[PDB]
């Protein structure tokens, strides 16, 4: 019953940075931890970043450290990430999940998950 | 470093088939496996979290079970809208929440 | 991973020889004032190194 929306989707080249956001409505989103997941196109699932239910924690996927930057506004109920310096490897279908704990490393996985939004880095029209 | 693998790669059966699944790890982790049905037209969703602890709101149809480095997943019917691809994650090692190939399966 | 060194991504214009910057405004990216509200082209100009 819960909705998980994003948006930010486009083009862009490589090299320029371009910010996600992602909507929460239908849970309480002031003690839950937030995650993102990729979808490569000819490829599985990717796990990209997560922060805890409020920011002390805060962990990146190995292939991104450095490159991304995972914020979160419990005030508007919503939450953010900024992509910096991308590659062509990051033209991947990028999910907004909701972690049933409320820490980053737990073993408790990802109950609900919403649509993607498909974004490509290149240079075209 | 902990590398996931699934075994089978496609399957094909009818409406009132029985299939298995099964998804090895490279490491003990103790039962710490998600399965996830993933629809080609929509958002993936959560079957069973933890070892063969069924998620409320499913139809119990699916069962899964297995511990330390072998799982096994069946479903008990599979009707004609249970055609999907899945995946199993593991989140007990150091590296977070790595995901195996997939499984793409037609119902004929 | 260590996250006490910074660099600066955005800027309204090139630096001149030897100047430092220390300021930390929210970098307009398009036409959309940010009014100190970070959101949609309103980017954060420092990213740390993994």
């Amino acid at each position: 019953e819960v909705q998980l929306v994003e948006s930010g989707g486009g083009l862009v080249q490589p090299g320029r940075s371009l910010r996600l956001s992602c909507a929460a409505s239908g849970f309480t989103f002031d003690d839950y931890a937030m995650h993102w997941v990729r979808q490569a196109p000819g490829k599985g699932l990717e796990w990209v970043s997560g922060i805890s239910w409020n920011s002390d924690s805060i962990d990146y996927a190995d292939s991104v450290k450095g490159r991304f930057t995972i914020s979160r506004d419990n005030a508007k109920n919503s939450l953010y990430l900024q992509m910096n310096s991308l590659r062509a490897e990051d033209t991947a279908l990028y999910y907004c999940a909701k972690d049933r704990g409320y820490e980053i490393l737990t073993p408790a996985s990802f109950d609900y998950w919403g649509q993607g939004t498909l974004v490509t880095v290149s240079s075209a029209s | 470093d902990i590398q996931m693998t699934q075994s089978p790669s496609s399957l094909s059966a009818s409406v009132g088939d029985r299939v298995t699944i099964t998804c090895r790890a490279s490491q003990s982790i103790s039962s710490y496996l998600n399965w996830f049905q993933h629809k080609p037209g929509k958002a993936p969703k959560l079957l069973i979290y933890g070892a063969s602890s069924l998620q409320s709101g499913v139809p119990s149809r699916f069962s899964g079970s297995g511990s330390g480095t072998d799982f096994t997943l069946t479903i008990s019917s599979l009707q004609p809208e249970d055609f999907a691809t899945y995946y199993c994650q593991q989140s007990y090692s150091t590296p977070p929440y790595t995901f195996g190939q997939g499984t793409k399966l037609e119902i004929k | 991973g260590n996250y006490n060194y910074l660099y600066r991504l955005f800027r309204k214009s090139n630096l001149k020889p030897f100047e430092r910057d220390i300021s930390t405004e929210i970098y307009q990216a398009g036409s959309t004032p940010c009014n100190g509200v970070e959101g949609f082209n309103c980017y954060f100009p420092l990213q740390s190194y993994g």
